[PDB]
RNA sequence: ACGGAAGGGCACCACCAGGAGUGGAGCCUGCGGCUUAAUUUGACUCAACACGGGGAAACUCACCAGGUCCAGACACAAUAAGGAUUGACAGAUUGAGAGCUCUUUCUUGAUUUUGUGGGUGGUGGUGCAUGGCCGUUCUUAGUUGGUGGAGUGAUUUGUCUGCUUAAUUGCGAUAACGAACGAGACCUUAACCUACUAAAUAGUGGUGCUAGCAUUUGCUGGUUAUCCACUUCUUAGAGGGACUAUCGGUUUCAAGCCGAUGGAAGUUUGAGGCAAUAACAGGUCUGUGAUGCCCUUAGACGUUCUGGGCCGCACGCGCGCUACACUGACGGAGCCAGCGAGUCUAACCUUGGCCGAGAGGUCUUGGUAAUCUUGUGAAACUCCGUCGUGCUGGGGAUAGAGCAUUGUAAUUAUUGCUCUUCAACGAGGAAUUCCUAGUAAGCGCAAGUCAUCAGCUUGCGUUGAUUACGUCCCUGCCCUUUGUACACACC
């Protein structure tokens, strides 16, 4: 299976939330984005995390998401 | 006055890269540092010591195997250097974990 | 010499090992904590990290003069060739074989199981741990045999920052009725870790954004 | 143990020099590294030695590593008569 | 160790603990037969 | 906690759909049993039975038939320098060139010897006294705390109908909100870098020196430095890469799932390492100079030395190897891996040359190793033949005779070679094992053991499928619900 733990969905969440002028619906960017602007500790972790932070940023635009 | 060229070959071996890298490339710069004549590190095939052995200290249980690993890391670096260089590049920028060897020689 | 590099560089864990040995039976009661080996040319030195160095010493030298004899005979060293330092450890309390060695000490003194190891908890604690843990397995006094857990603060147990992070020693206290374990498990706070990482794999710190005035129509600025 | 005085004379004679004396837990080698008789002798001579008081014992690897103790230092200055205020490996070496 | 004195375990730990800080705060401060062996031998020789 | 109720799930140590088989045979090998001087012993459902790294000729070794020795610390006491005690040649004796014991009569000199006490060793007992380690539950997904809610209270809710996932993995629902352990993350290995830093211990192109065939320039080789240049292939440092991306279906348009495109890679990328809380009278005192208590301690259960034994054979059980042939056997010929390992105070890995039918021998040699063995020219496999369905040239058990190697030793045949002898087995009853992609199966190799011995194991690469991509029917487990007079918890 491919569902994101809790840690990545709760870090996508709160970069979304104060982030999102900034960010994109491009991944490439958003991962490049998350170096700046949060630390992470291994590559593997901020794509997986800067991935579904893209996710999330991507169908905003088609409607409000809770939380 | 003194001094000449004498054809050297520096060996780095370890089982901790970062301190045998440290020794690594904190020598290689500091003789091109003062401007020598040499063959950059050579990294030998990284070697890996198993052993392999059952958990149990007795016979028991479905028999669980488990392998034991020590990679050891050797490197060489060939330097074209006067009699004074050699010496203070070999008792200093020891390190604790790195096993250097000179030798010298034609063949 | 003449010695394949393999079988030297085996050949040198199993020296450590058996002077680690050696040092942890002799040196016990001045709470001995490790070792480490440096060669150099014209010396092979020896630093014994011990908590109470001034009786790894002896009266102007008398016992490490003995132990450097003692491991010079036996590995066959050349007098002088062989050099010994004693050094104290900087905190004890983030020392797992350290705080073992001292139930061992407390729990031969006697005290009351828990009162030992609680102590231990609360010292290693108060020296700054992220966390501790103890295990006092075997028998005392009734005939079946029992174990308890003594922990306090934050562990973790699993992948590689146990290998960064969590510092372990288990350690066999010998008595009267029976023999039992001491397992003493310290975790050192990783935001101090000076040479690895900085924190567990799992951290991941948001940076807080500045609060902006922004509109202001146009203008600018000439230098 | 049943031994020659000659050979306890050089056990206890090397042990007042070294202060200091070790040996590889097997018997019959019949000629120790550095003393001059055979292994048992030295092992069980000093194990006398030591449950009477005078000497430590530590195991650990095979080895045998053996501490001579104060209390001790006085009986062999007996045994070898030597004066007090003469010695044992108990002087810091030159200035080392 | 009876849980029905438990409080007293962890008072007297905590003391263990403080005089420990004793030991080790007063650690950040706190306060020849000559002749030689082989040559006693080598003069009366 | 448990049930012989009830509702849900999960899994090739479950079935489905299949593969390859074991179960039948010959032998190898463990266990039983029987036999024996002894045939040492542990372990008996998954979780004992090619397990104790357990392939025992001495050793190992614990067992059996015998023979020495004390290595019986230390303390007191006794004997005692008119000698406490030690040794011995020859003979006898003995398996023995053991002064074991005896004859005889020297020697040694306070080291012993006798006694009591106290120690000490012990593969003696006890794993139902223990440590430690391991295995099992577990191919599992569970554990806890802060603030709030409920309760006099132990407690509870959070931690849940559903959905989803490998996962208490998430979505969602919601008197809960927001977190930590364990899962994830992490680490290791296999995949991608003509981007970065290099290399006579790795290799390519050019150039000399040079061989062969063609010649019209060509084609194919030789040359540990005759020179120049590079880093594609090899090596390993630092980075980069993937996040199930883009798009499209399906879904409470939620977590997700499915399909297509692209991509080194899109089954947790594939495979591992790590691994919470708790449980078991699981196994191990026969790994330990880890250990309590018990036993024994000189006609020893200490230890060593000689010889036998663990291999014994009406028979029952388990893992295995080799086969019953023609998709083959045999013979010539092609001829391709990867993981490994190797000698200092030593005899390890071995090229080349000779001699030998062979096994092997002998003379030299390179290597402490990306340098030499070794391109480990490995085996299946590929080709051209021979044999032709006949127990046949399939099969190679049993057995005779000869050579040779390891070793002090090979008889009860260590192993290797040669001729001969040529069994059972014509695809295997009831049953049962393992497995989903470079996997199954076939095939050999290195490593562990190791003087010599692999039909075992740990890894490795070579050749390379058929069939699912499901379900709860069997079996095993987990979960709620529910009953309890159990809580030492259905032993
Ligand atoms: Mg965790
Ligand atoms: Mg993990
Ligand atoms: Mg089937
Ligand atoms: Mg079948
Ligand atoms: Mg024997
Ligand atoms: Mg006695
Ligand atoms: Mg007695
Ligand atoms: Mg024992
Ligand atoms: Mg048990
Ligand atoms: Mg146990
Ligand atoms: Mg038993
Ligand atoms: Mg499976
Ligand atoms: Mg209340
Ligand atoms: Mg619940
Ligand atoms: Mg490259
Ligand atoms: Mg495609
Ligand atoms: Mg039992
Ligand atoms: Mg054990
Ligand atoms: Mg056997
Ligand atoms: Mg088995
Ligand atoms: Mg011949
Ligand atoms: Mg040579
Ligand atoms: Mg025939
Ligand atoms: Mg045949
Ligand atoms: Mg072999
Ligand atoms: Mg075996
Ligand atoms: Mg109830």
């Amino acid at each position: 299976g491919r569902v994101r733990t809790k840690t990545v969905k709760r870090a996508s969440k709160a970069l979304i939330e104060r982030y999102y002028p900034k960010l994109t619906l491009d991944f490439q960017t958003n991962k490049r984005l998350c170096d700046e602007i949060a630390t992470i500790q291994s590559k593997r972790l901020r794509n997986k995390i800067a991935g579904y932070t893209t996710h999330l940023m991507k169908r905003i635009q088609k409607g409000p998401v809770r939380g | 006055q003194q001094q000449q060229i004498i054809k050297i070959r520096i060996t780095l071996t370890s089982t901790k890269v970062k301190q045998l890298e440290n020794v690594s490339s904190n020598i290689v710069k500091n003789a091109e540092q003062h401007n020598l004549v040499k063959k950059g590190p050579v990294r030998l095939p990284t070697k890996v010591l198993k052993i392999s052995t059952r958990k149990t200290p007795n016979g028991e249980g479905s028999k669980t195997w488990e392998t034991y690993e020590m990679r050891i890391h050797k490197r060489y670096i060939d330097l074209e250097a006067p009699v004074q260089i050699v010496k203070r590049i070999t008792q200093i920028t020891i390190e604790p974990g790195v096993d250097v060897e000179v030798v010298v020689a034609s063949n | 010499a003449l010695i394949s590099k393999k079988r030297k560089l085996v050949a040198d864990g199993v020296f450590y090992a058996e002077l680690n040995e050696f040092f942890t039976r002799e040196l016990a009661e001045e709470g001995y904590s490790g070792v480490e080996v440096r060669v150099t040319p014209t010396k092979t030195e020896v630093i014994i990290r011990a908590t109470r160095t001034q009786d790894v010493l002896g009266e102007n030298g008398r016992r490490i003069n003995e132990l450097t004899l003692l491991v010079q005979k036996r590995f066959k060293y050349a007098p002088g060739t062989i050099v010994l330092y004693a050094e104290r450890v900087q905190d004890r309390g983030l020392s797992a074989v350290a705080q073992a060695e001292s139930m061992k000490f407390k729990l031969l003194n006697g005290l009351a199981i828990r009162r030992a190891a609680y102590g231990v908890v609360r010292y290693v604690m108060e020296s700054g741990a992220k966390g501790c843990e103890v295990v006092v397995s075997g028998k005392l006094r009734a005939a079946r045999a029992k174990a308890m857990k003594f922990a306090d603060g934050f562990l973790i147990h699993s992948g590689q920052p146990v290998n960064d992070f969590i510092d372990t020693a288990t350690r066999h206290v010998l008595m009267r009725q029976g023999v039992l374990g001491i397992k003493v498990k310290i975790m050192r706070d990783p935001a101090k870790s000076r040479t690895g990482p900085k924190a567990l794999p799992d951290a991941v710190t948001i940076i807080e954004p500045k609060e902006e005035e922004p509109i202001l129509a146009p203008s600018v600025k000439d230098y | 143990m049943l031994m020659p005085k000659e050979d306890r004379n050089k056990i206890h004679q090397y042990l007042f020099q070294e202060g200091v004396v070790v040996a590889k837990k097997d018997f019959n080698q019949a000629k120790h590294e550095e003393i001059d008789t055979k292994n048992l002798y030295v092992i069980k001579a000093l194990q006398s030695l030591t449950s009477k008081g005078y000497v430590k014992t530590q195991f650990s690897w095979q080895y045998y590593y053996y501490t001579l103790t104060e209390e001790g230092v006085e009986y062999l200055r007996e045994y070898l008569n030597l004066p007090e205020h003469i010695v044992p490996a108990t002087y810091i070496q030159e200035r080392n | 160790g009876d849980d029905k004195k438990e409080l007293s375990a962890e008072k007297e730990a905590q003391a263990d603990a403080a005089a420990e800080i004793a030991e080790d705060a007063a650690e950040a401060e706190d306060a020849l037969q000559d002749y030689l062996n082989q040559q006693a031998n080598n003069q009366f020789n």
